[PDB]
């Protein structure tokens, strides 16, 4: 009878229906973009001091004049579908952390998370970019 | 502002969630970390170290174009063109009490077949470090009619088995029938939201060491499985489904089933509602009657069947012309001229309730009803092939459906008939001897006239070419065996032949006379 919480906004009904269901979410996120469809919006926005290393995976926000930052597990997929993670067993990265994307990406921190893969030197965004390689 | 689904709405009765990092969304982060329209890191107010929400399943809502994947939600038309791949499904369900409120798990699922699967209560849990597939606490609805529901509770069964079960309960039933699947539902939201458990979608895919398209999905090794050739399958790839009060029906389901079709009365179990579903889907698209632009491709040896069928009419209706040498003949159900005896001295008059508007010069729009034409055709012999009516007349020659029969081309309906499939699917009535009662069963003859010509065999059935002697002629003694043969397979197809009792298969002999 809600008797309830709700933790959704309807402008991301379809996206979320579509990934759950799906073999692969990924790709069919990935696809849903390409059909035109809007990217997941109500990702935790933070309001950050903007001086801080541009790491990823942080335990607290860290961002730049460039970068913004967001609440991990809004930010995750697999998080937001409640649907198991690539991690064979079991565990999410992003949550219970902050990670940080470059504010003209900011726009779907989602799949900025899906696409990329951080360096295991620096600990920071490979090519978003890495001094390293 | 601003409006919300809720869907993965938050049904724990946690006051105070959720931590800016370990909570799915803005809408949910506690007051405490708000401000100004976002959400700001407090070292001081911790993150907790373990808590279990359950995230709510219900109104999936899902309308989406996307090019590699198919609307699993069909148009009416595509529903008729896939039929039984049609199964109805409904399913009973029950509430979470304890540890969380306002959310509906799938307890009890029911099909058209007469199978049901009860299941745990199991939900969606968040947690910490990620989301659980688990077992929940729950509780039925609280009306009295819901009482039935409470011993469902223990009894079974963990989703595990449950979602590899309708898999082989889909897969022997549609295996012969169907490349695919399509869900017939009265109100579809729950069952929306029930094939969240047994359901992966994505874009279409071959069977692995097969050439048909894939139904199936195994988790436990990535697969893509068959109809026929799965097994151990957990998921259903590609299921479709049609929302039967989409159409626009005025009130709840058991009243409008109960309007058409009275062999169904209502036991509240999940099946006996899935099943109702169906009477309706067929009841309002194929008791209309046989719309002829729609093809089913044919699986398997109906052709057979079908020239077999038109042959024994032949055989059958020259024979009874011969006999009893009737002036007139009036052939009921026929929309096209078509005579089964081309040469006959007989005057032949033609009668349709849908006669095919070309060559409709020759044929009388009739609706034949016993209540009103018992009179009407007095004179000469009335023949109904495969025209399933009112009580038919004590003077015909009869080839009817007997529903009770089962074979891939006949499907249930309503009420107590099935409808049946070999192209343009008839729906036919429910086989009634009391329809018989003027007329007599037809025992099997042969009758050939023809200048005669491994086994030799005698039959004391027929009207042999030959009978002086024993007498196996080498073209009947073969002819005889093609037709019987063609006969046994219409019997077995499950057509009855009924003749008028006058009919005798003596008089056939006085054609050898000379
Ligand atoms: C009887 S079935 C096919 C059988 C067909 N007579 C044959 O042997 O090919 C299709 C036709 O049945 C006719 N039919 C069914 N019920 C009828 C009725 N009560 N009165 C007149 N025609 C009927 C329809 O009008 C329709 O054209
Ligand atoms: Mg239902
Ligand atoms: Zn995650
Ligand atoms: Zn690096
Ligand atoms: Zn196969
Ligand atoms: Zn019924």
């Amino acid at each position: 009878g809600s008797a309830g919480n709700a933790t959704e906004v309807p402008a991301n009904s379809t996206v979320l229906s579509f990934c759950a269901f799906a073999v692969d979410p990924a790709k069919a996120y990935k696809d849903y973009l390409a059909s035109g469809g809007q990217p997941i919006t109500n990702c935790v926005k933070m309001l950050c001091t903007h001086t801080g290393t541009g790491q990823a995976i942080t335990v607290t926000p860290e961002a730049n004049m460039d970068q913004e930052s967001f609440g991990g597990a809004s930010c995750c997929l697999y998080c937001r579908c409640h649907i198991d993670h690539p991690n064979p067993k079991g565990f999410c990265d992003l949550k219970g952390k902050y990670v940080q994307i470059p504010t003209t990406c900011a726009n779907d921190p989602v799949g900025f998370t899906l696409r990329n893969t951080v360096c295991t030197v620096c600990g920071m965004w490979k090519g978003y970019g890495c001094s390293c390689d | 502002a601003e409006n919300v689904t809720g869907l993965f709405k938050d049904c724990s009765k946690i006051i105070t969630g959720l931590h800016p990092t370990q909570a799915p969304t803005h809408l949910s982060v506690d007051i405490k970390f708000k401000t100004e329209g976002l959400c700001v890191d407090i070292p001081g107010i911790p993150k907790d170290m373990t808590y279990r929400r359950l995230i709510s399943m219900m109104g999936f809502k899902m309308n989406y174009q996307v090019n590699g994947y198919p609307n699993m939600f069909i148009t009416r038309e595509e529903a008729i063109r896939h039929v039984r791949a049609w199964i109805g499904f409904d399913v009973e369900g029950c509430h979470a009490t304890r540890d969380a409120v306002g959310t509906n798990l799938p307890l009890q699922l029911g099909f058209s077949t007469g199978v049901n699967l009860v299941a745990v209560p199991t939900g969606y849990v968040d947690t910490e470090n990620n989301t659980e597939f688990t077992r929940v606490n729950a509780k039925p609805p609280p009306g009295d009619q819901f009482k039935h529901l409470i011993p469902l509770m223990y009894k079974g069964l963990p989703w595990n088995v449950v979602r590899i079960k309708i898999v082989q309960m889909l897969s022997d039933t549609l295996k012969g029938l169907s490349d695919r699947v399509v869900f017939v539902l009265w109100a579809h939201g729950f069952e929306l939201t029930s094939m969240k458990y047994f359901v992966k979608i994505g874009p279409e895919r071959t069977c692995c060491l097969c050439d048909k398209r894939a139904t199936c999905f195994s988790t436990s090794s990535d697969t893509y499985a068959c109809w026929n050739h799965s097994v151990g399958f957990d998921y259903v790839y590609n299921p479709f489904m049609i929302d039967v009060q989409q159409w626009g029906f005025t009130g709840n389901l058991q009243s409008n089933h109960d309007q058409h079709c009275q062999v169904h009365g209502n036991a509240h179990v999940a099946s006996c509602d899935a099943i109702m579903t169906r009477c309706l889907a067929v009841h309002e698209c194929f008791v209309k009657r046989v719309d002829w632009s729609v093809e089913y491709p044919i699986i398997g040896d109906e052709l057979r069947v079908n020239s077999a069928c038109r042959k024994v009419q032949h055989m059958v209706v020259k024979s009874a012309l011969l006999a009893d040498k009737f002036p007139v003949l009036h052939d009921i159900g026929n929309p096209k001229a078509i005579k089964c005896v081309p040469q006959a001295e007989v005057e032949w008059k033609f009668y349709d309730a849908q006669p095919c508007s070309d060559k409709a010069y020759k044929i009388e729009e009739l609706f034949y009803s016993y209540a009103t034409h018992h009179d009407k055709f007095t004179d000469g012999v009335c023949l109904f092939w495969n025209c399933n009516v009112d009580r038919y007349p004590a003077n015909a020659i009869v080839c009817r459906f007997d529903t009770r029969v089962l074979s891939n081309l006949n499907l249930p309906g309503c009420d107590g008939g099935s409808l049946y499939v070999n192209k343009h699917a008839f729906h036919t009535p429910a086989f009634d001897k009391s329809a018989f009662t003027n007329l007599k069963q037809l025992p099997f003859f042969y009758y050939s006239d023809s200048p005669c010509e491994y086994v030799p065999l005698k039959s004391a059935t027929c009207i042999t070419r030959c009978n002086l002697g024993g007498a196996v002629c080498r073209h009947h003694a073969n002819e005889y065996r093609q037709y019987l043969d063609a006969y046994n397979m219409m019997i077995s197809a499950g057509f009855s032949l009924w003749i008028y009792k006058q009919f005798d298969t003596y008089n056939l002999w006085n054609t050898f006379t000379r």
